[PDB]
């Protein structure tokens, strides 16, 4: 997986 | 203080309810961090609650510390202390996987760190990657306290629905009360990510945050079986759905049975506290500031506030923000 982790992206942004 | 006292260098970052800048303090030419926030997002005591864990943070090496605290009509500032190091979300776009080793030794400070919050009655709530910064020397601290639940006493439990989708604990999906077991799961999505270079849920790094949390609820998590028995079972330890039966989480010997693991087995722990045990690896600093160990996509933005709207402004109780201003001693 070469994007492995995307900063910010698909389930990383943060949330309340 | 204010504004002007500062020069505004670059942006480095966007947190979870800041926007983070370089700065340098004009009439010393220190250096430190700032995180800027909209007062448009705060106005529960969340002011109180982020000074609380400041000053927390002056008393622990892994978290990083307040120098001060002022503020405009539209924003809240706070001066902290700047990390060169990068972030591991950083460490690992870069160094793709680390060895046993690497996790452990970031694993010990972060369960200091954690484990001294929790002992003063604070949920951390955004353990990931992105929040977990590298000194200069190559020791962590831990930075961001915007999710942060204080105050918390023994049976005490909280509801809030927050934190990273990534790395949200069942409990929290399953809409439960909970306390710092959250951190520990969160912890546990940390270092499984460390080791396997991947997120144990498939579609994070490959669409609805709803099917994450279903993900997360249903799939039972695969270890990459080239890690030792050891990393594997802190792993499924702290990946453990039930919090009630989680490591780290009983009331009286949670932070012992951490402690106790075979995996951390191989760790001094108060030398470790005492930042006397030697980083496995040494962040290179560029001497432009270290600026290299941050992501283009900030370092390459106008340092520039965006102007506020009189609209909002007027319209934003400036009474819920007396008595900000502060110095660290
Ligand atoms: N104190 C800090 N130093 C460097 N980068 C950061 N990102 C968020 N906080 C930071």
């Amino acid at each position: 997986p070469v994007l492995a982790f995307q900063r910010e992206g698909f389930g990383r942004q943060s949330m309340s | 203080l204010g504004l002007q006292d500062f020069d505004l260098l670059r942006v480095i970052g966007r947190g979870s309810y800041a926007k983070v800048l370089l700065v340098r303090l004009k009439k010393t030419d220190r250096i430190y961090a700032m995180r800027v926030v909209k007062k448009e997002l705060v106005n529960i005591d969340w002011v109180q609650t982020e000074k609380h864990v400041f000053e927390q943070a002056s008393n622990h090496p892994f978290l990083v510390g307040l120098h001060s605290c002022f503020q405009t009509e539209s924003r809240l500032f706070f001066v902290i202390e700047y990390v060169n190091g990068g972030d591991l979300m950083f460490h690992m776009q870069r160094q793709r996987k680390l060895p046993e080793e690497h996790a452990r030794f970031y694993s010990a400070e972060i369960s200091l760190a954690l484990n001294y919050l929790h002992e003063r009655g604070i949920i951390y709530r955004d353990l990931k990657l992105d929040n977990v910064l590298l000194d200069s020397e190559g020791h962590i601290k831990l930075t961001d306290y915007g999710m942060c639940k204080e105050g918390l006493r023994p049976g005490d439990t909280t509801s809030t629905f927050c934190g990273t989708p990534n790395y949200i604990a069942p409990e929290i999906l399953r809409g439960e009360d909970y306390g710092f077991s959250v951190d520990w799961w969160a912890l546990g999505v940390l270092m499984f990510e460390m080791m396997a270079g991947r997120s144990p849920f498939d579609i994070v790094g490959s669409n609805t945050e709803d099917y994450l949390f279903q993900v997360i609820l249903e799939k039972q998590i695969r270890i990459p079986r080239s890690l030792s028995v050891k990393a594997a079972s802190v792993l499924k330890s702290f990946l453990n759905k039930d919090p009630k039966e989680r490591l780290g989480c009983h009331p009286q010997t949670g932070f012992a049975d951490i402690q106790g693991h075979p995996f951390f087995r191989n760790v001094d722990w108060d030398m470790m506290e005492q930042k006397q045990v030697v980083p496995p690896f040494k962040p290179n600093i560029s001497g432009e500031f270290g600026l290299d160990n941050f992501d283009s996509q900030f370092t390459n933005e106008p340092v520039q506030l965006t102007p506020d709207d009189d609209d909002i402004v007027r319209k934003i109780d400036q009474s819920e923000f007396e008595g900000f201003e502060y110095i660290n001693p």
